[PDB]
């Protein structure tokens, strides 16, 4: 259902990416770090610092990361 | 009658424009093109210009103007405002059923009315005894309403002094006698000079031109001084027969300067021509301690004969010593690409030369502005001896008189009332501008400021209030020096009658014409 | 409504830009007009002129930095920056409600106190201005206005080109002569930096095209400018010929060649071995002149040409015949040379004679880093008319340590002029901070940490005694920066009087009049 | 979906997100503020001054708004009394932190820092200013709920009004001997009829049961009304209740439905007067006064709407704790009682909070000024890295009077500067006066709120700025 790719943009485009992604939860590590919010779309959001709670509502669209 | 609110609710956008521009505590509005014009001013000429317009109505508020330039030129947003305050008592009264010519009618009563008060309330002064103190005063009540303080404590002397020079026995004011004003970018605007002589615009173009002379005489020049076969012989003669259309001339500037005194070249000459120079002439004007121009302009020419008595000389055939005039001192400056001169200590100089120095130009257009419509504006007081107090002193105290009539002035019951209780009450918007571009509440003001009147009438005691913007209290115009020429009043409510009765009268709203 | 949205919001997209554009850290930018035409500077004040701007209010405060290229232009970027922080001030009044004619107000009062503390922060006056030592204290603050990558090159061919480039005399009083086109700039790709130096001659690109002989040992040649070029007089108009026998048909071109042929041989009976010649050179004349071997000079209009007025001494003369030595200029020796690795046109004067003007050699593998050097070079005119033109520039402590000690005697003016203005003055008596927070933040130094001490180092005036330290304290700019608050005179890291004086006298108004439009009126096209 | 902000984008999008709200809730503030308009989608408008509803209608685009309503509803359950002065104070302090956050580039914990040592210094202020007043004096808050009332007419009704909730205050209290005067006003429902007079109303010490008896015209005295916790099937059914509690020989009688012919015969034989069904919700009210005893005596009124029935026990004990009882509102249109209710309504929480805390917080602006001046005392002392945010601080409590002032339209610089010392050095009595935009005494003009009101706000308003500081990614546009 769809095409492959090869060559160095696995090594490269599937990392480069999980990098991106995984800058981003960086700014929570240690108690100087920061809460990132989570927004529920009902109006109510969670806030919190919790790697399995982030990492489990954020979206992502490679099977790498 | 379901066009009539149209040209109506259209045309009352049209307050808000110069409304925030109005008085001596008036903001400034920034209007800028696409030509790289900017021009940041209180006037409404230049604002009304290249503005688009949506409402046509506009136009006859700009056509209103035009004799606005001429008596007044400064203080213009009284005639929009007055249409405004009309505007909203428009629909107002219109509503009630009253016919708009009776409305119309009964400000032709109301105008004949104010008039007859006019000449009670101003206050006949002298122009012969030359009073300082009265021409600080009024002058800077005009500075404040276009620039700021910085350049009203400047041009407050300034103004004063230039309008000392131009008067006579029989009151004779020339608006063309002092005209010209320099614009140059030098220091800061704030550092603008007065100058009681004449200042020419152009220097010389070379390095061997005179730096500083002492009696100068100016050669003055129109016509373009630029000058544009079998064998090669013909070629060669063609080409050197160029320079002697001009080298002829040039042998008689020689004969002709060293006629009177030729054995010391230690004072001044120049030579002016509008168009280009010939390169070959500046060999001899080098040599010859002879100063010449390259583009130098014409009407700055006829300044000489007002002050030194010089002329103006076209062709080249006229060869006078009167063309040639002379100077006490001479102060050359260099300032850019080209060097400016400076003609002082002159024996009976009748007109004033204006040198503005500045940084960039809306920093000198805010200047320009500002002298021309502050001189034309003074000027006028010193034609006639009637001055009338200032500071909207008197549309609150004719209101008094309108409001209160009863067997005076009656006429129609209620066709006419309407238009005098509307008439007394469109003149009270005035103050409230005022105020409110200070930033203050305007009715607790003019509460304290109908209290005071209502104090000094009961008293039987003259009296002129006027209202302090700077404080927020009442004041007197004669004690704070506000005070307004006779013609700018006068007029003022004459022409604001007059565009009044133009949108009153307009029963409907039509289109015709070829899409 | 305008102030609110469109001028804060405008004028704050540049604000953030300028903050690299001011101190020795100063970051250049890459700025591509529409015409494709790449520009790296690191001074906001050159971006500005080349920068397409839409908004009006930004266009008005660029015109405030094109005057200050007139007076001083050194460090002039703090126009854009202080305003920005002025700005951000008055944001907080606007959103109050404070009325504009008091904002007007703090800043005239303010300027007025200004001014006569500037002239309590001249100290050691500098009269020599002329040798190297007392200069050196004025120039090599200014090189750190620019890129510091090397400051002792830059430092010293200012400070060498003075007997140069700069007229020498024993003492010159009333304005001495100057000029921004003292020092020509050539722009030569290769080299290091190290191999630049100030010659006493003039260098010009172009390859001659003949049998030149260069003379050296002898020296001694004749130059001359000349307004037309060289040729039989001809005619402006376009001529018709007229041929009848054969005497007119065979004899016409002998008779242009001839006439030439004696008018180039007046100017060789001279001994003129080079020539000055605005316009182009013929083909005839070039052809006869292989027997005398006389050059021609195939430079651009005149605005080159104003540099070989100084030099040579000369008056462009239109017409050839025999030019009288006052048109006849002087210089030592003219040859081809090869300096930054190609081959140009190269006058060499060991010893010379000439005229207030003088040459420097740029050396540099990029071009682009030599277009910031052409603005040091103005820079280095800058302090000279800086020295000129006033009575005096004295000296003030630089780094941009000037305002943080003007903070403390600002305060004080509105504690001691009570009133309704007593709180609108100390909001703009701290609103000088932004000159140091604009200099840290290229410093890689925490504003948070480094600022109050800053205030803790220069406290009041000093402890007790009759002393001062905090006119010799700065800001440091160095890898030790993190130890505390190093000196100046130490370094001489110094500024000018006339460098404050204006750019604070011109920032007055300039706060004010964008403060002062009240709504923006705009149109198409 | 991303929808993710780093960098600065992060901070200045969830500043402008109350940022906005901010300006438009100032016109909420005092008893000169104005009145909100909203609109639902369903295109209808409601007016009102209570920001709980206008917080809710309103759809802000920004996930950060949202919890500032939720912030709100934490102020209402917890205090909920004259929001009109209170609520407000939500939006007061993220407007105050934008001038300093990242052109300083401070990082938010450094401010988190400062915001928890703020908060310390608060608590001392709060019950500094605090004075203390005679707690069995129900005259002293009579005048307390007239002043959250000042939005309507109702002061000319406030004599009953007023009694008319005190009534119960007193009737209820007295849930510990001793340690505090903890209660429960939600067992006391106000029911809202339209028509009629308030003075209708019947409010005292005792269990108010609202139903009527068997017959209109039946004897409405009985001596001690003991209270105890088609046609045949109802006869029968409700005869095996009412007359199986007259085992205990009780003279009142209360049953689940009406009474039947048959059981008139058993009930009416006890030389009393027989109660018929009485509403669910007042068998609540009676289960915690007391098979009771003690009852003093028993009424029935008539009038046309519904009746009453009167129940004084008079005497709880033989400890014991809290009653219960009921209210009824008779206004005087439909349109005028609906309105009124706001005020009546948050009347039980004003007299709560005063068996809390009896010491008297000032009102009238008086409170943030207070605390403006204490934490810019502080701010000197302190110094160090929280010079420049705890100093911001102490300013966020000088906008909150700012407010005030906007809805006189003069100028706060005139006022604050004569604030700092009146009030600082002076006393803590002087506030800014709400009619007439002067400064006045607050305790003799009689503006003044419980500790209460100030401490359960203040406290949590500093508080609920810790979710604003401790923002860094938003994530949207998943799932939950």
């Amino acid at each position: 259902g769809g095409e492959k790719i090869s060559g160095d943009d696995i090594r490269n485009q599937n990392v480069l990416a999980t990098m991106a992604v995984a800058n981003v939860v960086k700014s929570s590590l240690g108690p100087v770090g920061l809460d990132k919010m989570l927004v529920d779309d009902i109006g109510d959001f969670t806030v919190t610092n919790d790697g399995a709670t982030i990492l489990s509502l954020l979206d992502v669209q490679h099977p790498a990361g | 009658d379901a066009a009539l609110k149209v040209n109506v609710t259209s045309a009352e956008g049209l307050q808000s424009v110069l409304e925030t521009n109005l008085g001596p505590k008036g903001t400034l509005k920034m209007l800028v093109d696409g030509a790289g014009n900017i021009k940041l001013t209180k006037d409404g000429k230049v604002l009304l210009t290249e503005m688009q317009i949506q409402s046509p109505t506009a136009v006859l508020i700009a056509r209103a103007a035009a004799a606005q330039d001429e008596i007044t030129g400064d203080g213009t947003t009284t005639v929009v405002c007055l249409v405004g305050e009309l505007l909203r008592q428009a629909h107002r009264f219109i509503q009630e059923g009253v016919h708009p010519r009776i409305i119309t009618d009964g400000f032709e009563i109301a105008r004949k009315e104010s008039m007859k008060f006019l000449d009670e309330f101003k206050i006949s002064k002298t122009n012969l005894s030359n009073d300082r103190e009265f021409l600080l005063q009024v002058a800077r009540s005009s500075l404040l309403t276009k620039v700021d303080a910085d350049l009203t404590e400047v041009l407050t002397p300034i103004v004063t002094d230039a309008v000392l020079s131009v008067y006579d026995a029989q009151a004779d004011n020339l608006d063309l006698h002092m005209v010209e004003i320099m614009q140059m970018q030098h220091l800061s605007p704030k550092d603008t000079t007065f100058i009681k002589g004449l200042v020419l615009d152009h220097g010389g173009r070379h390095p061997d031109m005179p730096t500083r002379v002492k009696n100068a005489y100016v050669l003055i020049l129109n016509v373009s001084l630029e000058y544009e076969y079998s064998s090669a012989d013909q070629r060669d003669k063609l080409a050197a027969s160029e320079r002697k259309f001009v080298d002829a001339k040039l042998k008689k500037i020689i004969d002709l300067k060293n006629e009177v005194c030729g054995m010391d070249p230690d004072k001044g000459f120049v030579i002016i021509n509008q168009k280009g120079i010939d390169p070959m002439s500046l060999d001899v004007f080098a040599k010859h301690n002879i100063l010449a121009l390259r583009r130098a302009k014409r009407r700055n020419m006829e300044r000489l004969q007002l002050v030194t008595g010089g002329e103006a000389q076209n062709s080249v055939e006229d060869l006078s010593p009167q063309i040639l005039g002379f100077s006490g001192l001479v102060y050359q400056e260099t300032i850019g690409e080209e060097k400016f001169t400076y003609v002082t200590e002159n024996t009976d100089p009748k007109s004033c030369t204006i040198l503005i120095k500045g940084s960039t130009h809306y920093a000198l257009a805010q200047t320009k502005d500002a002298v021309r419509d502050g001189l034309r504006a003074v000027a006028n007081v010193l034609k006639d001896k009637n001055i009338i107090p200032g500071a909207g002193a008197f549309y609150i105290a004719l209101s008094r008189y309108l409001r209160s009539a009863n067997m005076n002035k009656l006429g129609a019951k209620g066709k006419t009332k309407t238009g005098i209780e509307a008439f007394a009450e469109a003149l009270l918007v005035i103050p409230k501008t005022l105020v409110k571009n200070s930033g203050f509440d305007p009715l607790d003001v003019l509460a304290m400021v109908e209290d005071e009147l209502d104090d000094a009438q009961d008293s039987d005691e003259t009296r002129y209030v006027g209202v302090d913007l700077n404080i927020g209290d009442s004041c007197d115009p004669t004690i704070e020096g506000i005070w307004d020429s006779y013609r700018v009043l006068r007029n003022a409510i004459t022409g604001a009658t007059g565009i009044a009765s133009n949108l009153l009268l307009c029963d409907e709203l039509l289109r015709a014409g070829r899409s | 409504d305008g102030q609110i949205i469109k001028s804060i919001a405008a004028i704050r997209e540049l604000h953030q830009m300028c903050l690299t554009s001011m101190g020795p850290c100063g970051r250049n930018k890459i700025i591509v007009n529409h015409l494709g035409k790449i520009i790296i500077t690191n001074d906001a004040a050159t971006m500005l002129r080349e920068l397409d701007i839409v908004h009006p209010a930004v266009k008005v405060l660029v015109m405030a930095t094109e005057q200050q290229k007139i007076d001083m232009g050194d460090g002039t970027n703090l126009v854009m920056i202080l305003a920005g922080e002025l700005l951000n001030v008055s944001e907080k009044l606007i959103s109050m409600g404070l009325s504009a004619v008091e904002i007007i107000q703090g800043y005239n009062m303010a300027r007025k106190f200004t001014l006569k503390e500037l002239d309590e922060m001249v100290v050691g006056e500098i009269t020599d201005k002329n040798d190297k030592n007392e200069l050196l204290k004025m120039i090599k603050p200014v090189i750190s206005s620019k890129k510091y990558g090397s400051e002792d090159i830059l430092s010293e061919l200012v400070s060498e080109a003075v007997s140069h480039v700069l007229p020498v005399a024993q003492q010159a009083g009333e304005i001495p002569y100057f000029n921004v086109d003292s020092i020509r700039v050539v722009k030569i790709m290769g080299g290091s930096l190290s191999n630049s130096t100030v010659i006493k001659g003039m260098v010009f690109n172009r390859e001659p095209e003949g049998h030149v002989k260069s003379l050296s040992e002898d020296k001694k040649h004749k130059v001359a400018v000349f307004t037309c070029p060289l040729d039989i007089a001809n005619t402006e108009t376009k001529g018709t010929v007229l041929l009848h026998n054969a005497q007119e048909m065979l004899d016409f071109s002998k008779g242009e060649e001839k006439q030439i042929d004696a008018m180039m041989k007046e100017i060789a009976d001279m001994g003129v071995e080079c020539i000055v010649a605005g316009a182009g050179v013929g083909e005839l004349a070039l052809h006869y002149l292989n027997r005398y071997g006389i050059l021609v000079l195939k430079v651009p209009s005149k605005f080159e040409l104003r540099r070989l007025c100084r030099v040579c001494g000369a008056t462009p003369l239109p017409r050839l015949g025999a030019p009288t030595p006052e048109e006849l200029g002087l210089v030592e020796t003219v040859k081809t040379m090869e300096i930054g690795g190609d081959r140009v046109t190269v006058f060499k004067q060991e010893q010379g004679e000439i005229s207030r003007t003088s040459t420097i050699i740029l050396r540099g593998a990029t071009q682009n880093n030599l277009d910031d050097i052409e603005r040091a070079i103005d820079d280095g005119v800058a302090a000279v008319k800086g020295l000129m033109k006033p009575s005096g520039g004295k000296l003030l402590p630089g780094a941009g340590a000037t305002e943080i000690e003007l903070i403390s005697r600002i305060t004080k003016y509105g504690e001691r002029t009570p009133g309704l203005l007593q709180l609108a003055i100390k909001q703009f008596a701290v609103a000088f901070e932004v000159v140091p927070r604009t200099l840290a933040e290229t410093a890689g130094l925490d504003v948070n940490e480094v600022l109050p001490n800053l205030y803790a180092a220069h406290n009041v005036t000093e402890p007790g005694a009759v002393k001062t330290d905090h006119l010799y304290k700065g800001v440091d700019i160095d890898g030790e920066s993190d130890e505390g608050v190093k000196d100046i005179r130490e370094e001489n890291i110094y500024d000018m009087l006339a460098t404050k004086k204006f750019a604070i006298n011109v920032a007055t108004e300039a706060a004010t009049t964008v403060l002062s439009i009240d709504q923006i009126i705009m149109a198409k096209k | 979906s991303q929808e993710r902000t780093t960098g600065r984008q992060a901070q200045i999008s969830n500043i402008t997100a109350a940022k906005a709200v901010a300006d438009v809730i100032r016109t909420c503030l005092g008893p000169k503020a104005m009145l909100k308009m909203l609109l639902d989608p369903m295109g209808g408008l409601v007016l009102t001054n209570d920001g709980h509803a206008i917080l809710r209608e309103i759809d802000v685009a920004h996930p950060a708004a949202k919890s500032m309503l939720e912030l709100s509803r934490t102020q209402d359950e917890e205090v909920g009394d004259g929001t009109t002065t209170v609520i407000i104070l939500a939006g007061e302090i993220l407007a105050q932190c934008a001038p300093y956050l990242i052109e300083k580039n401070i990082h938010p914990v450094i401010i988190i820092q400062a915001l928890k040592k703020a908060l310390t210094d608060a608590l001392e202020v709060i019950k500094q200013v605090s004075k203390p007043v005679d707690v069995e004096n129900d005259a002293a808050m009579k005048k307390l709920i007239q002043a959250s009332i000042g939005t309507k007419y109702v002061i000319h009704w406030s004599e009953k009004m007023c009694e008319l909730a005190l009534d119960a205050v007193k009737t209820v209290r007295k849930d510990l001997g001793q340690t505090f005067e903890i209660d429960i006003k939600r067992y006391v429902r106000v029911e809202k009829i339209p028509g009629g007079d308030v003075l209708d109303s019947r409010v005292l010490k005792g269990v108010l049961l609202n139903k009527d008896v068997v017959h209109p015209k039946m004897s409405r005295h009985i001596e001690n009304p003991r209270v105890v916790l088609i046609l045949q099937i109802e006869e029968e059914q409700v005869q095996l209740m009412c007359e199986q509690i007259l085992a205990v020989r009780p003279t009142l009688v209360i049953t689940e439905k009406g009474v039947s012919d048959l059981a008139q015969h058993y009930l009416l034989k006890g030389g009393c007067s027989v109660l018929r069904r009485v509403k669910k919700s007042d068998n609540n009210r009676i289960a915690r006064v007391t098979v009771g005893t003690n009852c003093g005596l028993f009424k029935v009124e008539m009038i046309g709407d519904e009746y009453f029935s009167f129940l004084d026990n008079c005497k709880e004990p033989l400890s014991g704790l809290q009653k219960a009882c009921t209210i009824m509102l008779r206004g005087g249109s439909k349109d005028i009682l609906n309105e009124i209710d706001r005020n009546l309504q948050d009347a039980m929480a004003v007299a709560r909070n005063v068996m809390l805390s009896p010491s008297l917080s000032p009102g009238g602006g008086a409170t943030e000024m207070a605390v403006s001046v204490k934490l810019a005392e502080k701010a000197k002392q302190l110094e160090g890295i929280q010079q420049w945010p705890y100093q911001a601080v102490a300013d966020a409590m000088e906008c909150i009077p700012r407010t005030l002032i906007q809805n006189a339209g003069g100028d706060p610089i005139r006022l604050l500067s004569q604030l700092r010392a009146k009030h600082a050095q002076g006393n803590f009595t002087t506030g800014i006066d709400g009619d007439k935009g002067k400064i006045v005494d607050m305790v003799s003009y009689g503006i003044w709120e419980p500790e209460v009101i100030k401490q359960q706000s203040v406290k949590t308003a500093i508080e609920s700025a810790c979710l604003l500081l401790r923002v860094d990614d938003i994530v949207s546009g998943v799932r939950k």
